[PDB]
């Protein structure tokens, strides 16, 4: 069916350059208009531009105008999105996606969206994470059951993976998602529920694994 | 430099199945494509050109489709000839050959037999260890081979070897050899090599202590 | 007076797909200028097959 | 029918030169241009050079343009490649090909290609192998089935041929593909299955060959 | 004048490939776009595709979209549809046709279309007829009219040709269009009106001829 | 899928008639609508565009009208040229066909004559029993036949094949196949084929007993 | 500057064929697409026919396709244009024009024009003129001017010379153009205005030429 | 290889009509196109090359016209030297030729004389039979010759020739040979050729019984 | 890599003659189309002529055409414009260019550029400088500063290269731009600041070299 | 025609800076537009093919942008390497530069220091006086000198001459020269340049006396 694969997309600092494509697949593409379109967990959905099948008409949102430029290759079958001058707003996933088939006097929106792409505008240098350990005692027991877990902290860019034991350990664990902090670090948190009755027999090691950096780091949760 | 990139890179087929393979390339190619076909230890034969024009002695049941950049090689009935890798190519801007699709000779699923063999005493004294772990008389091909060394993963220090299907019962066999100086060799004590297959309900794990 | 920006922006099917019989009959001065490497490398059968004189 | 010969190929050291010839029968060879097109494990199908029927014009990859010439001599019906200044990943089987016949205004490519020739760039010095015997014990048994073999280790340059009791055992007999090692050394194994009830009394020997150096080792496996 | 004639067209099992053609003269055929449509029975005219008149844009009915294949050679002057995958409901019959020139900003459509050809999806084998006759008798007649015809049952493919004693006899001749039955074989009936007065003295002979199974049956009818 | 509806399906006309076809779109066309003519075992000519041009060559009796979802084809004058099937086509998106109105000769009622016939002994030695029944020469085309076997009504196992118009004498012919294996045929006594048409005051009923 | 020659052109019966060449220069003929345009009293000015500048494409106009053809010889830098079937309304001025350079995109039409060559299509057979005298008298005469002439009658083909008294009298003499008359036979009139007291005593003789009959016709108008 | 088409294949005409055949390619031969003339019993003379060139010594009633795929050849004024046999060829491929085609000289209509022989006495002694049936002073060409043996219809076991136009009236004749074994000759009595011709409005048929 | 040489420019009177070469090396000469391109301080650059790999078709800016023809040796591997009845404006920088590798249908201009050759068209006649002091004074000092200088005027052609004390002062030294007179001679100025303690004393002469007339001017500047 | 316009003509700008110029066509050109950087004294160089796309050996830090009539470059970070002069070029319909945008070093502000010389007294023999107005380091590069002579504005008589910026310390020099006829300088007094420029708050006038 149809099919679209966005790529392109990273990290950049403030005031750079950034090119995505969008490679179409399945269908005519020349034949369509296509837009691209962002999300971004402050503004939810919001457009960003439309070209027509020949290019002769291009559109722009208000935010985005005189800094991006869409552009199309029909012999590639590829659409282009140039941003410049991004500023720390424009961090979001971005969509390329194709308008539908209509009648002549209706109006056109979209129907098949792409997978979408990443972009991460930040002045955060690469850096690998700071793993602290949350560890169970009396004050964090109620019964049986006990909470111990792993703080990811400080840590650029996105993402970064937990596991427990190399993975033999699943059932109970909440990694909750990364939130930016005032300094542009992300930082998270790994907890897993386990027995009261295992604690100071039972190893547990968690495994951070951070590969924009190279980062591997397995830390034991000892109570106290 | 116009890329070619074919998909998928293999297909497991029977007798009698319809074939189909793609090919794209980079930019517009207009129609000027070929495909050859090629088997193991022979030259490439060619089996069509002009996208969809028949070579002269080639067979009906093969058939080519696409124009632009997506291409199609279709084969309407596979026969026990047909067994070979298929390789499309742009001759619109100088020539550039995709990488390649092999078809390969769909069976039912077969459970790797699973050996190991530890370093002789002879190149002990050579000064070098080479531990060797077989999976005999296995498909599909995908398998995963991790080395442990004293429960300790390996990594950059082996090299694996696969052959080709068996032409009596269409298995795989592959060899998977750990390389280690003398003195990485001896200053170690169990040594064991992990496999995971798709036919495999559990991994399997082979093992060995250095002297025993 | 503007241009509806939501307006179709696909290609339309029944469109003229005959050829433009006053299209443009001159030849291309910027057009591809070199030679074909993939053009004919063989000999021609239907050449010349006497001398000059 | 038409019929295309390749001779030249062996062992060669980096920074030295040789000179491909493939001979063309069974057509006329004056009529037709040629190409030469190499093959190796790591780029797959490569085009190296085309030549005209008269010479006129030749043509080549931007990877090998200035160290490569190609040529031919029509009245000998003999085509040529002088490789210079060869680099290691210049290893691949080279083939030399026929251009189609087509018409005066189409694109052309290969309809025909030769046996190939192997060239090897490699600065190791030519070796007899070390065959060592992959020994089957109660370790490497399950059942009535036992495994065994031999590894032929360290030579170069390739090929070896390597045979079980002088060719009388073929059935179940894998001989893997050779691997070139880090030293330029090539190293490959060789196993077979065979019933445990037999072990101790079925004589085992692996013949290793290497017509180059005229290397031939008998090793006999025994188990442990 | 403009002429058009298409070839390439027979039986064909299903999920197999066919490649119809057409040939156009009297006009400039490059100058031009070109559809193909079919016409059956069951769903009456449907148009399957349309071409460019440089073969840049394509269209295909949803129907077969993703299994026909439209091109055309305008040095050969010829266009060509590539149908595979074929299923039961493509048998039809299948016209080139020429679009109409008109104004730029005019929609389009077909002003002459070509000859035709039959296309017959089945997985009936080729088999001659059955011929059994239709004997005349008291319930079938009525004053000095009787009625006895021919039962051309089981056969395939289409056509089959049926004449009254070599040709003779043709007034009062009716031949029923054949019709497609569960089994995939075709049938059909030929009936003609005699004078009773002519019964038992006069023969009637029916002769079928199918040209493809090269069958040829001459039944004769006898009253009861 | 822009549908297309005929309106109506079969016309019994004259020659020197007044004839009005009309043609309906699912949605609005504008004026993109074509009429076609079919003859019979003959390919389709262009007869009017754009709703209500004349094709050049096309006489003058023809004429077109309608705009939006509505159109309508008008012959002034019918000529015996001019029996045929009409299709209307919109090409406003993509392209749909109407099902077709054919014109056909008006002349004044004829009832059939019925014939029925048995099967024969051969055909029933060949394991199947066909039995047909025949309506000759009859016009209008619409008629009923229903097939009895014992008084019971068959469904299913019967097909009809009607000819068309006689060049002659513009009548029809209908036969009716009804086709049973030989263990149904001699599992039952009477067969019968009713027939009623519009020029019958009566049904018409013939009917033979198995053996007799 | 651009410079084009018409030849060819003359005298041709119905049915016949002939062909018009145009010599092209002061500009590269083969870079610029041509038309044949021709210019009658009846019709004005008329496309005829159009040539790319390769002959990859031609177009006719309606009354002559199917009889003209158009070519061009761009190693000779000359057009040309076959006709066949010639029918009476094909007289006419023929030019051969070129089309104007201009953007990729745009509509094109002709800038510059050739001299011209005149096609005669009639199946009347070349004859010289008869010469009758249009006589002054008092009927001719209103105060002191007379008008006297001379009749050419009857002549075929185009064109005829009138001087009076070889040239020396050239002040008020008006040469109708020639009409066409039922017959397919030009006759035209020269009238010259006199005064009327050189009657009798001045000699005007009229000297008709026509150069395709050789004729040469020497009138003296005398008065009555 | 290019393939090439003339037609018509056969064309009757009359000395000063105008004279039109056609010549197809089955791809794009650009001008490289050449016309030959050949008369019977004589060598093929070029009358134009590059498709409108006339070669010196051609008068000037031939002329050539056509590009890419249809090529036509004219003569404007037929004269009687002019009956012959014209060959189309492209060379932009290697060399190939048209099945020619053969300019008829037309007259009129004229039935043939039919005449039968039956074989001869020495040549059933020798073991052969051959029945010859002849049409003499015939046109147009057209004709057919069917063997009837007490009649039943022959196939397969006869062979037709015909004469070219003869000079001093453009008449054509026909001979029939049926060749029979001497035992399958005299397995029959009755040996007829009947004859059809478009001047004929009834079938000529002329017979003999065996032995007579 | 790619290398191109200009040669042949120099000095010519007005309606003269000039034929300027291109050798080309590092590349297939044969098969690419070349440019000539001139650069002028009155116009920038223009575009001048293009010409097509095997010469068949050329093209001329509006100014040059009918005056300029651009030729070709591809067995010499050079490439030829022969420049007749030169005007004053024609007197610019002329480089060649080679045309770059691209697609088949698309637009095409030049990516390497030649080294360029001057053409000086001019109806003045060879002169050597008139060498002017420009002394320093008390108006010419501001702090320990003072400005002195030689001023070169009226000679024709360029260049002339001004030095100071054979080299030995190059701190402070300004040559300016030659410029164009009314009288088509050239001026120009060169000034150097030097310690303003040090005049009186320390001599300082200027160089004047002019290699076409081979003249050498050494000038002292005293004050006044 | 299709005219071609750059801008800015003169743009400022620092190491590091992020540098945009644009360039516009009279006419669309599609995106047939490239980009060629030129070095004082060097050849051009090719820069940017199809108004985006990066030639082959190129840094990352160009880029381009445009489509129609518009188009720009940027510079994402100015390094000294890049100081140079940029062209434009449309390649839609034969071939016409810009005039060129000079990427100029951006400095603080320096007033210039002014020096005038008299004519010598060869040159007075000679018959000609040249009177030379030098400013020296000083920036930016607009300034206005204008002679006077006697308090009398002089126009149309003057020639000036600027150097490059200089490699040091990115300053200019520019020499103003005053040509008159012997009789027309002997025919004055006092001899001025007055010098604006946006470093001085007030115009700055030297003057000598001839003879003086």
């Amino acid at each position: 069916q149809v099919q679209l694969v966005e790529s392109g997309g990273g990290v950049v600092q403030p005031g750079r350059s950034l090119r995505l494509s969008c490679a179409a697949s399945g269908f005519t593409f020349s034949n369509f208009g296509m837009h691209w379109i962002r999300q971004s967990p402050g503004k939810g959905l919001e457009w960003v531009a439309i070209i027509w099948y020949d290019g002769s008409n291009t559109y722009y949102a208000d935010s985005v105008k005189g800094r991006f430029t869409i552009s199309r290759d029909n012999s590639k079958n590829t659409l282009y999105l140039q941003m410049n001058s991004l500023r720390a707003e424009d961090t979001a996933v971005y969509y390329c996606a194709k308008v539908w088939f209509g009648e002549s006097e209706d109006n056109y929106s979209v129907d098949v969206w792409g997978q979408g792409t990443t972009v991460t505008v930040s002045s955060a240098s690469t850096k690998g994470p700071s793993v602290f350990p949350l560890a169970p005692s009396s004050k964090s027991t109620s019964g049986g059951t006990a909470a111990l877990g792993c703080l990811v902290k400080d840590y650029f860019p996105e993402p970064v993976t937990v596991s427990w034991n190399s993975g033999a350990l699943t059932s109970g664990v909440h990694t909750f998602p990364a939130v930016l902090q005032s300094s542009g670090l992300y930082s998270l948190s790994s907890v897993v529920t386990v027995p009261s009755s295992s604690l100071g027999t039972q190893t547990y090691i968690c495994n951070v694994n951070h590969k924009p950096s190279n980062t591997k780091v397995d830390k034991k949760v000892e109570p106290k | 430099d116009i890329q070619m990139t074919q998909s998928p890179s293999t297909l497991s087929t029977s007798v009698g199945d319809r074939v189909t393979i793609t090919c794209r390339a980079s930019q517009s190619i207009s129609n000027w494509l070929a495909w050859y076909q090629q088997k193991p230890g022979k030259a490439p034969k060619l089996l069509i050109y002009k996208a969809s024009t028949l070579e002269s002695g080639v067979p009906s049941r093969f058939s080519g489709s696409g124009s632009g950049t997506e291409f199609t090689l279709t084969i309407s009935s596979l026969q026990p000839d047909d067994f070979a890798t298929y390789y499309c190519q742009q001759y619109s801007s100088y020539w550039t050959f995709g990488q390649g699709t092999k078809l390969e000779i769909k069976r039912t699923v077969a459970a790797p037999s699973v050996f190991i063999f530890p370093p002789s005493d002879e190149q002990l004294k050579s000064g070098t260890a080479s531990v060797v772990c077989l999976l005999n008389n296995f498909y599909p091909r995908e398998a995963k081979v991790q080395w442990k060394v004293d429960n300790a993963l390996q990594s950059g220090n082996s090299q694996e070897s696969v052959t080709e299907q068996d032409s009596k019962d269409s298995t795989y066999s592959l060899s998977s050899t750990l390389t280690l100086s003398k003195a990485d060799y001896e200053k170690h004590k169990v040594y064991a090599c992990e496999v995971t297959h798709q036919g495999l309900s559990s991994p399997v794990t082979k093992s060995f202590n250095r002297g025993e | 007076p503007n241009a509806n920006p939501n307006a179709n922006p696909n290609a339309n099917p029944n469109a003229n797909p005959n050829a433009n019989p006053n299209a443009n009959p001159n030849a291309n001065p910027n057009a591809n200028p070199n030679a074909n490497p993939n053009a004919n490398p063989n000999a021609n059968p239907n050449a010349n097959p006497n001398a000059n004189p």
